[PDB]
């Protein structure tokens, strides 16, 4: 049981365990929700509050890098935000060297080849968190999710964290060429508050985030009054 | 080596108004007549320049860029004052490095009721003040707008309109890198608008002009 030490090595089955112990971070985290309409995208999760003294806005998870996208972290947070650094560098890229919003699918690719590279290394361990991608380019919306393998897909509904399974339950009965952005937000936000646990975590509340024609494309979010 | 000719601007009771031409030219040939010059920088602020417009495209993109990524990342908004304080950090620096910014701005705003008008050369001297120009601006409309504001109390907007006319009038007059097509923007509210382009009138009739009076041999 040597072989599950570094990320650099594989064991005798074709497995590289430092980076399945990291998936389990993602696994015991809060939950996540998003939803792809035909208008844009919305994005929900739940943020455990560890005193009941926090300001509000304290340890956001979901986060700009564009005037048309953004991520949602779930797992490790501080891990999370190194990922929005880059996410960051890579569609200021796009804008200043080719002079297009970088395409959604190309953002995806970019996060996962970033995360995938620690993966291979003796010297650095995987990230800790799976990502969110939700985006509204000139391919239309488009919602992703990349995990600490480096591993990406695209999708029209999701479900992260250790309410997934129950989660995944109700969105796949959802009519998704049909439900408008102010409809998603009710019945996603219900499944958060349906999934919550309450004798584990007693203090909690919603952060929810969109990008849609309403918003002109601009990703944000939501006002604090539609909840 | 596209270029730009003249830039001005004043203050007035509530604003402050910018003006240049529509012109690029490169050297006397008049090349493009229909060119927007006057840049928006976020929410607060308008910019123009005299002299190498490729250095004023990089030098405008590059502070753009930053302005409107401070605000989307969670750091706010800029206000005219620091804009203003950035880019002459940046035309100082590069006069250093012996690569030059060769181009004079105006910068303009309006932020917390009260307006903004400064001037930055290319070696990175700044300055403030109520009337603030740049090219053959600074010798020839100055002079009259420094009078314009001997009066006591200040310009109302008419008056600041009027005396802004008289002098690109005179501009189109006596320099020679000029076209009859100018904008103004105002900024006053905290923002900025720019308006359509206009055309000032002209004397040419004077009989002091007149074939026989100006030929050299009688």
């Amino acid at each position: 049981t040597e072989h599950d030490q570094s990320t650099d090595i594989f064991s005798a089955d074709g497995r590289v365990f430092q980076v399945e112990y990291a998936c389990k971070a993602v696994d015991n985290g809060s939950t996540a929700v998003a939803a792809c309409c035909t208008d844009g995208v919305v994005v929900a999760v739940e943020k455990i509050l560890t005193s009941r003294m926090l300001e509000e806005g304290s340890n956001d998870r979901i986060h700009a890098v564009d005037r048309q996208a953004g991520v949602c972290i779930c797992g490790m947070l501080p891990d999370g935000r190194a990922v929005v650094s880059r996410a960051r560098a890579e569609a200021e890229n796009s804008r200043d060297v080719f002079a297009t919003p970088i395409p959604g699918s190309v953002l995806a690719s970019r996060i996962g080849e970033f995360m995938h590279v620690y993966t291979t290394h003796y010297a650095y361990r995987p990230f800790g968190c799976s990502v969110i991608i939700a985006s509204y380019a000139d391919d239309g919306p488009q919602l992703f999710v990349s995990d600490p393998s480096g591993t990406v897909a695209g999708y029209y509904g999701i479900a992260l964290g250790k309410g997934k399974t129950v989660a995944k339950t109700e969105l796949e009965k959802l009519n998704f060429k049909s439900i408008t952005c102010d409809e998603a937000v009710v019945k996603l936000t219900k499944i958060l508050h349906d999934v919550h646990d309450k004798s584990k975590d007693k203090l909690y509340e919603l952060e929810v985030a969109w990008v849609c024609n309403k918003s002109n494309c601009v990703f944000q979010h939501v006002p604090n009054d539609m909840i | 080596m596209a270029s730009g000719g003249s830039v001005i601007g004043v203050k007035y009771n509530g604003g402050v108004l910018l003006a240049c031409d529509t012109l690029l030219s490169y050297g006397s040939l008049a090349k493009w007549p229909n060119i927007p010059r006057m840049k928006l920088v976020g929410a607060y602020t308008v910019m123009c320049a005299t002299g190498d417009y490729a250095d004023f495209q990089e030098m405008t993109t590059m502070i753009e860029n930053h302005v409107n990524r401070q605000q989307m990342y969670g750091g706010g908004a800029l206000t005219p004052n620091e804009v203003f304080c950035y880019l002459q950090r940046h035309v100082y620096h590069k006069r250093s490095q012996f690569e030059p910014c060769l181009c004079r701005f105006v910068v303009a705003g309006c932020h917390g009721g009260e307006p903004f008008l400064g001037g930055v050369d290319d070696v990175g001297t700044r300055w403030t003040d109520d009337c603030v120009a740049a090219g053959y601006g600074a010798y020839v409309a100055l002079p009259l707008l420094r009078q314009a504001l001997e009066k006591p109390g200040g310009l109302t907007r008419e008056e600041a309109i009027r005396v802004i006319k008289d002098c690109l009038r005179v501009l189109f007059y006596r320099e020679c890198r000029a076209i009859n097509k100018f904008q103004i923007a105002d900024a006053t509210s905290d923002m900025v608008s720019i308006g359509e382009p206009f055309e000032v009138e002209t004397n040419w009739e004077y009989d002091g002009f007149c074939f026989e009076k100006t030929a050299i041999i009688r």
